[PDB]
């Protein structure tokens, strides 16, 4: 159903540094349904935000993540070396379903 | 929304002069002998729906809008009409009125309305107080947005319910009048005397 | 508040397959869940949601393999694979995944499908 892309192929990573992680969808779709996770593979991962205004839980929450139309995105201010893993987003209607290949975080 | 007629006559020919329906899902009985056929009483369901709950409000395709807030009974004839509404109201905002109820405890037979005010358990613990984790109310407002396309526009639907009873009908109205010529040798029916004359 | 899966392993594609989801803490059991496969080199991908009733929601490959039911003795979930094929060598996730949030996803049985 959406379609979505997420770039670039390979990150950029420096401790301390500003990063800008975009991903666009498919026809102006909305962000109150939407959901960031990250997401390490072989083991459990981890939640980011709901309905794209408050974030979830068990992080701080310095990163800004918002936006509308078919163009969303998070700009993290403050790097962390615990942050070494893929971020998704997603939307969710309930009769359709979609996912995005995410973009690798490393140097 | 939920609805009856009382005892009068409803022609649906006033109701195709209105606009081009998006739905038109007369699946039972067919739309020519709509007006050949009437009963005693019609429930009007006219409520509102987003528009990629379009598809599944039918009754043979269920889903979370289905089971838990409005079904229709599969083994039932009816006959539902919708059209697109997007454009008679919006907020760029968001529509803070169209709220919907994201989960109730028991699956909801159709045909039945509940509201209440409770609070959905995720453990096993009470939920009697106000708590945010793992306790939470079910609460899923869609926020509607002009600037989207046709997946989430607001587009009202119209449910028409009939059934027989042992009393006479009502919505059909056979009445049949003609031109009446004044002078010429022509049949009649009038009041059911089969005549002719000048 | 965590989850385990048992009874995962390795069987020849042509079978019936037996896993139980079960959680702790949170009665899952009455919530929007949901069944995730993620194959090596491939993102994650909806497969299934099952609701608290009865409400089957399947994707276009797997069909009407996949087999569902809910326990209401425990929080237990038992899940059924019938007639494997080579295209569903993948690693299994059971979540919780609802409307609000969709959080506090599972690490899951590893498993590999081979002849």
């Amino acid at each position: 159903e959406l379609v979505l892309t997420q770039s670039p192929g390979t990150l950029s990573l420096s401790p301390g540094e500003r990063a800008t992680l975009s991903c666009r969808a498919s026809l102006s779709v909305s962000s109150n349904f939407l959901a960031w996770y990250q997401q390490k593979p072989g083991q459990a991962p981890r939640l980011l935000v709901y309905g794209a205004s408050s974030r979830a839980t068990d992080i701080p929450d310095r990163i800004s993540g918002s936006g509308s139309g078919t163009d969303f995105t998070l700009n993290i201010s403050r790097l962390e070396p615990e942050d070494f893993a893929v971020y998704y987003c997603q939307y969710s209607d309930g009769s359709s379903w979609t996912f995005g290949q995410g973009t690798r975080l490393e140097i | 929304n939920r609805k009856r007629i009382s005892n009068c006559v409803a022609d649906y020919s006033v109701l195709y002069n209105f606009a081009p329906f998006f739905a038109f899902k007369c699946y039972g009985v067919s739309p020519t002998k709509l007006n050949d056929l009437c009963f005693t009483n019609v429930y009007a369901d006219s409520f509102v729906i987003r528009g990629n709950e379009v598809s599944q409000i039918a009754p043979g395709q269920t889903g979370n809008i289905a089971d838990y807030n409005y079904k229709l009974p599969d083994d039932f004839t009816g006959c539902v009409i919708a059209w697109n509404s997007n454009k008679l109201d919006s907020k760029v905002g968001g529509n803070y009125n169209y709220r919907y109820r994201l989960f109730r405890k028991s699956n909801l037979k159709p045909f039945e309305r509940d509201i209440s005010t409770e609070i959905y358990q995720a453990g096993n613990k009470p939920c009697n107080g106000v708590a945010g984790v793992n306790c939470y109310f079910p609460l899923q407002s869609y926020g509607f947005r002009p600037t989207y396309g046709v997946g989430h526009q607001p587009y009202r639907v119209v449910v028409l319910s009939f059934e027989l009873l042992h009393a006479p009908a009502t919505v059909c109205g056979p009445k049949k009048s003609t031109n009446l010529v004044k002078n010429k040798c022509v049949n009649f029916n009038f009041n059911g005397l089969t005549g002719t004359g000048v | 508040v965590q989850l385990v899966q048992s009874g995962g392993g390795l069987v020849q594609p042509g079978g019936s397959l037996r896993l139980s989801c079960a959680a702790s803490g949170i009665t899952v059991s009455a919530n929007y869940m949901n069944w995730v496969r993620q194959a090596p080199g491939k993102g994650l991908e909806w497969v299934s949601l099952i609701y608290a009733g009865g409400s089957t929601f399947y994707a276009d490959s797997v069909k009407g393999r996949f087999t569902i039911s809910r326990h209401n003795s425990n929080n237990t979930l038992y899940l059924q694979m019938n007639s494997l094929r080579p295209e569903d060598t993948a690693m299994y996730y059971c979540a919780r995944d609802l409307l609000e949030a969709g959080g506090m996803d599972v690490w899951g049985q590893g498993t590999a499908v081979t002849v």
